[PDB]
RNA sequence: CAGUCAAGCGUUCAUAGCGACAUUGCUUUUUGAUUCUUCGAUGUCGGCUCUUCCUAUCAUACCGAAGCAGAAUUCGGUAAGCGUUGGAUUGUUCACCCACUAAUAGGGAACGUGAGCUGGGUUUAGACCGUCGUGAGACAGGUUAGUUUUACCCUACUGAUGAAUGUUACCGCAAUAGUAAUUGAACUUAGUACGAGAGGAACAGUUCAUUCGGAUAAUUGGUUUUUGCGGCUGUCUGAUCAGGCAUUGCCGCGAAGCUACCAUCCGCUGGAUUAUGGCUGAACGCCUCUAAGUCAGAAUCCAUGCUAGAACGCGGUGAUUUC
RNA sequence: UCUUAAGGUAGCCAAAUGCCUCGUCAUCUAAUUAGUGACGCGCAUGAAUGGAUUAACGAGAUUCCCACUGUCCCUAUCUAC
RNA sequence: UGAACAGCCUCUAGUUGAUAGAAUAAUGUAGAUAAGGGAAGUCGGCAAAAUAGAUCCGUAACUUCGGGAUAAGGAUUGGCU
């Protein structure tokens, strides 16, 4: 995670690798985003930063607000929408995915959540299952 | 811990079996196998696909 | 010049040279450590892997996100008849290593035993230990007295042990014949457990118990010849590359003028003598008992035995193994057990495992039930029940 | 790349770190200088790939010195075990940025590597434009287009057999050979130590992750010739049931199979050490880690553990053929 | 202030023409030696040695967008030969 | 069938010739398919894939007033009476 841990992030399978356009799920004033790093990547030799469900990320807001488009703003996927394994033998999946703007230490920058959440990201992200309406 | 009812056919679930697919307005939906999860992918309905639990109660058998 | 960017070696030099070994049973290159203070007991036995499954146990650690919570988690099923002991042979070292000197078998003799030592049984006179038996059908005529020269010497006394092919439920018909470092008490204790153990049916609940750091010891299932790429894990080649794109690209420079025996190239993988270590048995079962595959939660009477069998092997009769891990072989491969060769805790080595749930699904493709009595009285009468 | 002396800088102090004037050198990645070799041809930039190697260390391990209160950050020592990334534009080597990172070390193998690739470059012929030339044309001045040949030989390698030790079968030994697991983050320790405050540590324990590795298919996800079941089209067998053909007619599902950090498991612990700190103790009646002796310790090294068995290294056991 | 026969007028421009040069600025992109619009002492643009402009056209050359995808992250599977 | 001497099936007619047979490793040549992502791969989106007929709704800049234009971007299509 970096510095926003109360908790690790079990291995959540990877599916959003680099170029990613992930819609964008807050009352930021954006609407889809653009991963261009993750933050705690791996680095192997031609291989892409993949990030999953609770990545903080750098992203790009490549379409919205003029004042939340064409920026370096970091990131938190909340939806992943790639089937991943839960410890409990459950395979889960959505067909959205999606994230929300974030600060570099951890709340939202918008007050709202579109959609659900994960677990995972819940217990990971104390300011989503807040500001979340439903989690799963 | 409990066994459970697909959400398309209407079958027990043991778990370690099945996917969960849950919808953007955050419906949740399991599927034993590929072939209810790839039926609700193709809106196949239930009260018409001639295995599925709802056919046997709209057909009452 | 410069590699122009640093990348691992792709693939374990170690695991050089990588050829079909030797045999369908398996070597073993080490064996638990000689002291006194244990009794004398096994450190070793041979069973079948029959098939895979995954289990519903607790978590119990202290700080997990899932502590005391549901996890469900793979297995693997090892089909454990227990053995015939007859025999042992006597090692003494050497500055040229161990050296075998004895060799003492028991009296009666099985046919499976016997049919691993023939080929021909189909055209054979049945001409095996006659002799031998004529060394025997006395006291310790020409017995006792190698038996006193392994209590003179003979540091290491092996147990010979054959399996029950015949109650395995395969088509093999003959048994397969492998040895176990007696590491419990003293030499004379050990010669002379053997002693009463000869002709003697041992046990894996004998030798073992639950929450056990054991060991597999397999060749893994063969896969013929192959290429580089998933021989060793190379990335792979463009679609514009004349000659091929399954393949290792520069196999070296100029000077060392040869291929160099780390380079990644073709050659066997698969039926490989490995070791894996850090596993724990989850279940001891007996076949002379039902509820084989019951949980203390479940406490409804049920085989392991799936619907319509384990696929390639059949029915789990006999007494069985439920392990944690991937151990390496395929189903109807023989594998080695074995305890540890360390002391670890880690604290996972003692952690009790309760058993809630065990999956009897059908391996035969993607089962929706556990019982045939559950599936009649899911599915009802059918045109088949009357 | 690395030293020697010390004018000074470093608040005061040459040497914490630096360091002018001079100086002695070391490597071949430069670039020259040469022309010793191949001009009856050594395929030629760069990139993609892939092994191995250097230490003149960027990170990881242990330490020592700091202008080290703590945090960070600088110097030095041992080691080359482990790791050194995703992109933008550029044909690019290089560069310059955006980031990730524990860190984005220099470098080599015929400026590694073309019967391994590609052919963007340069490097023929087509054509333009620019400048020069009276023209022919010239231009490492621009641009666009331009066929990238053979392995069946020998050797190496990777795997495979295989005659000869009386025959045959089985159980082992281990001389030899390689070796790998590596690196963070969270909690707590602790707002503790420490610090005027602001700030603010490390050891141990627990829990996951990065990179490598090796297995495995129970589930999941992938693959369909099971042409298995069902559906659809056009035409043929008078019609139906059934099918023929469309180079697997298409499409949904689909076992058996194989398969992904796209699935789960798993990666052992004993010793000898170097830098480094010491004990006893001289020479040098004081002192001293050193001269004789000795202790503690690194990712080192050697083992354990692992990997095939010398197909000319061995051991045991069994049965060894008659009318 | 000299000179050559006249000394670049309409235009176009880092252009298929610009050495320095990866020009300066704007746009483009997180990020641009590319592209794009401008600026002009433009080494060496410029009038049938044709200038500029342009609908439609074009197996021409080039940058971005949308959908799209095994090109790749990262490979795997079946068939025929 | 079909817009059709498109591609497919058949009649008449001609043929059934091209070395086979056995297993079906690696790598090929030819085919295809792939979950999440969607040029990041590459010099360059080369290759490959995605849109594709008919009917109806509707259509920009610019224009040499002829075009652009099937622009774009949507909807329905089968069978039976």
């Amino acid at each position: 995670s970096g510095n926003g841990a109360q908790g690790t992030k079990f291995r959540i399978s990877l599916g959003l690798p680099v170029g990613a356009i992930m819609n964008c799920a807050d009352n930021s004033g954006a609407r889809n985003l653009y991963i261009i790093a993750v933050k705690g990547s791996g680095s192997r030799l031609n291989r892409l930063p993949a990030a999953s469900l609770g990545d903080m990320v750098m992203a790009t807001v490549k379409k919205g607000k003029p004042e939340l488009r064409k920026k370096v703003m970091p990131a938190i996927v909340v939806r992943q929408a790639k089937s991943w394994r839960r410890r409990d033998g459950v395979f889960l999946y959505f067909e959205d995915n999606a994230g929300v703007i974030a600060n570099p230490k951890g709340e939202m920058k918008g007050s709202a959540i579109t959609g659900p959440v994960g677990k995972e990201c819940a217990d990971l992200w104390p300011r989503v299952a807040s500001n979340s309406g439903v989690v799963v | 811990m409990k066994v459970e009812i697909d959400s398309f056919s209407g079958a027990k679930i043991y778990p370690g079996r099945g996917t969960l697919f849950v919808r953007g307005d955050s419906k949740i939906f399991r599927f034993q196998n590929s072939k209810s999860a790839s039926l609700f992918k193709q809106r196949k309905n239930p009260r018409r696909i001639a295995w599925t639990v709802l056919f046997r109660k709209h057909h009452k058998k | 010049s410069h590699r122009k960017y640093e990348a691992p070696r792709h693939g374990h030099l170690g695991f050089l040279p990588r050829k079909r070994a030797a045999s369908i049973r398996a070597r073993v290159k080490a064996f638990p450590k000689d002291d006194r203070s244990k009794p004398v007991a096994l450190t070793s036995f041979l069973g079948y892997k029959a098939g895979m499954t995954t289990i519903v146990r607790d978590l119990d650690r202290p700080g997990s996100k899932f502590h005391k919570r549901e996890v469900v988690e793979a297995v693997t099923v090892v089909d454990t008849p227990p053995v015939v002991v007859v025999g042992v042979v006597g090692y003494v070292e050497t500055p040229r290593g161990l050296r075998s000197l004895t060799t003492v078998w028991a009296e009666h003799l099985s046919d499976e035993v016997k049919r691993r030592f023939y080929k021909n049984w189909y055209k054979s006179k049945k001409k095996a230990f006659t002799k031998y038996s004529a060394k025997y059908a006395q006291d310790g005529a020409g017995i006792e007295r190698e038996l006193a020269r392994i209590k003179k010497y003979a540091s290491v006394v092996r147990v010979l042990v054959h399996t029950q092919i015949r109650k395995t439920p395969l088509a093999q018909k003959k048994a397969h014949l492998a040895e176990i470092q007696l590491n419990g008490g003293s030499i004379s204790e050990k010669v002379d457990w053997a002693r009463e153990h000869f002709e003697k049916t041992v046990a894996v609940d004998s030798v073992f118990e639950q929450n056990e750091m054991i060991d597999a010891i397999a060749v893994t299932k063969g896969h013929g010849f192959e290429g580089v790429t998933h021989r060793w894990g190379t990335k792979k080649l463009p679609r514009k590359t004349h000659r091929g794109l399954r393949k290792v690209a520069c196999i070296g420079a100029w000077h060392p003028a040869h291929v160099m025996w780390s380079v990644a190239r073709a050659g066997q993988r698969g039926y490989h003598s490995r070791t894996s270590i850090n596993h724990k048995i989850y279940r001891v079962g007996k076949g002379d008992d039902e509820a084989n595959g019951a949980t203390s939660f479940d406490r409804t009477k049920k085989t392991i035995t799936p619907m319509g069998g384990f696929v390639h092997y059949g029915e789990i009769k006999n007494d069985f193994i439920m392990v944690k891990g991937c151990i390496p072989g395929n189903r109807k491969r023989i594998v080695t057990l074995r305890k540890s060769l360390y002391t670890n805790t880690s604290r996972k080595a003692l952690e009790e495992v309760s058993l809630k749930w065990i999956d009897t699904a059908s391996k035969f493709g993607k089962g929706r039930f556990q019982t045939p009595a559950e599936k009649h009285a899911f599915m009802g009468t059918l045109k088949k029940d009357l």
